[PDB]
């Protein structure tokens, strides 16, 4: 019980922080823009300097009146609330954060060796244990938020950044969310949709179980378990759960994918009286010492390879955009505790 | 193959989230 004994401390030390958030902690000034790393519905992530340590960061640009627009102020405040709040291995730091009259800025550390998504679909897809090395991150890191009343609900292989040393740093807490009982958002992204947010049921920390069990798919497979061309479609394979695995898959990795990509909550793993450990001590997992896995001891499948301070070849190309700051304030209110 | 089929289909690319 020295996980017991670690997450209580865990918990002492999240509530102190959640309680007290952090807050306007640096200005735009302080930064010289290098490179834009990211840019989708989700916001903007630019390679930013700090100018006066020369550190590097990742820096998440949201437009204020687009979360507006998008009805995502709760969430954005959400996401910023817990992240400055969480601490552990796997977890992307948050640096600093600030606000100006157009943008929410969110400072986080930069991690250089890319999205997992660019290599799994590079590479084609991981060997077994290729994979079950960055599982075992992603159980650690679930066992981690769930026992402070985390959900995280956007696991997916382009949330997940692999460092120098080919750990995992997860990233995007959009959709994070601490709560007690069920909750009844539809959000997450198609492929990773528990059946019991399609069917608009209220759901909790499970449907974290369900999204590992179709990451460790995808990433042995090279291809997720439920596809089609329209998300419609998506959600009819979810909801029969009809899971077909490739001939090459082990017999311990179909077992335990059986029992994640459950659709009965009575059986699937996480879920059980014995929580994670019906996880932690499957056969897939035998080889697996956690505790290595936790102090970083074990050494990686794969390593990124890395050749400047600032180097960005591990991340794809995208049109440089103006960071605009209007003149008058906008949505003041709504974003007053940010 | 279903590799086949995946590659062909028009979500191999990075997925963006629904909020609906
Ligand atoms: N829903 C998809 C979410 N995507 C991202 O959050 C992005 C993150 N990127 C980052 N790159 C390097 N270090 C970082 N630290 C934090 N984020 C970092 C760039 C790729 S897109």
């Amino acid at each position: 019980e020295s996980v017991k004994e670690f997450l209580a401390k865990a918990k002492e030390d999240f509530l102190k922080k959640w309680e007290s958030p952090a807050q306007n902690t640096a200005h735009l000034d302080q930064f010289e823009r290098i490179k834009t790393l990211g840019t989708g519905s989700f916001g903007r992530v630019m390679l930013v300097k700090h100018k006066e340590t020369g550190n590097h960061y990742a820096m998440k640009i949201l437009d204020k009146q687009k979360v507006v627009k998008l009805k995502q102020i709760e969430h954005t405040l959400n996401e910023k609330r817990i992240l400055q709040a969480v601490n552990f291995p796997f977890l992307v730091k948050l640096e600093f954060s600030f606000k100006d009259n157009s943008n929410l800025y969110m400072v986080m550390e930069y991690v250089p060796g890319g999205e997992m998504f660019s290599h799994l679909r590079r590479i084609g897809r991981f060997s077994e244990p290729h994979a079950r090395f960055y599982a075992a991150q992603i159980v650690l890191t679930f066992e981690y938020l769930h026992s402070l009343d985390l959900i995280y609900r956007d696991l997916k292989p382009e949330n997940l950044l692999i460092d120098q040393q080919g750990y995992i740093q997860v990233t995007d807490f959009g959709f994070a969310k601490r709560v007690k009982g069920r909750t009844w958002t539809l959000c997450g992204t198609p492929e990773y949709l528990a059946p019991e947010i399609i069917l608009s049921k209220g759901y909790n920390k499970a449907v974290d179980w369900w999204a590992l069990g179709v990451l460790i798919y995808e990433m042995a497979a090279g291809y997720p378990p439920f596809f089609a061309d329209q998300p419609i479609q998506i959600y009819e394979k979810i909801v029969s759960g009809k899971v077909r695995f490739p001939s090459h898959f082990s017999s311990d990795l179909k077992d335990l994918l059986r029992n994640l990509l459950q659709v009965d909550l009575t059986k699937r793993f996480g879920n059980l009286k014995n929580g994670v450990n019906d996880i932690k001590n499957h056969k897939w997992f035998a080889t697996t010492d956690w505790i290595a896995i936790y102090q970083r001891k074990v050494e990686a499948p794969f390593i990124p390879k890395f050749k400047g301070p600032g180097d960005t070849s591990n991340f794809d190309d995208y049109e440089e955009e103006e960071i605009r700051v209007s003149i008058n304030e906008k949505c003041g209110k709504e974003f007053s505790e940010f | 193959t279903t590799y086949a089929d995946f590659i062909a289909s028009g979500r191999t690319g990075r997925r963006n989230a629904i909020h609906d």
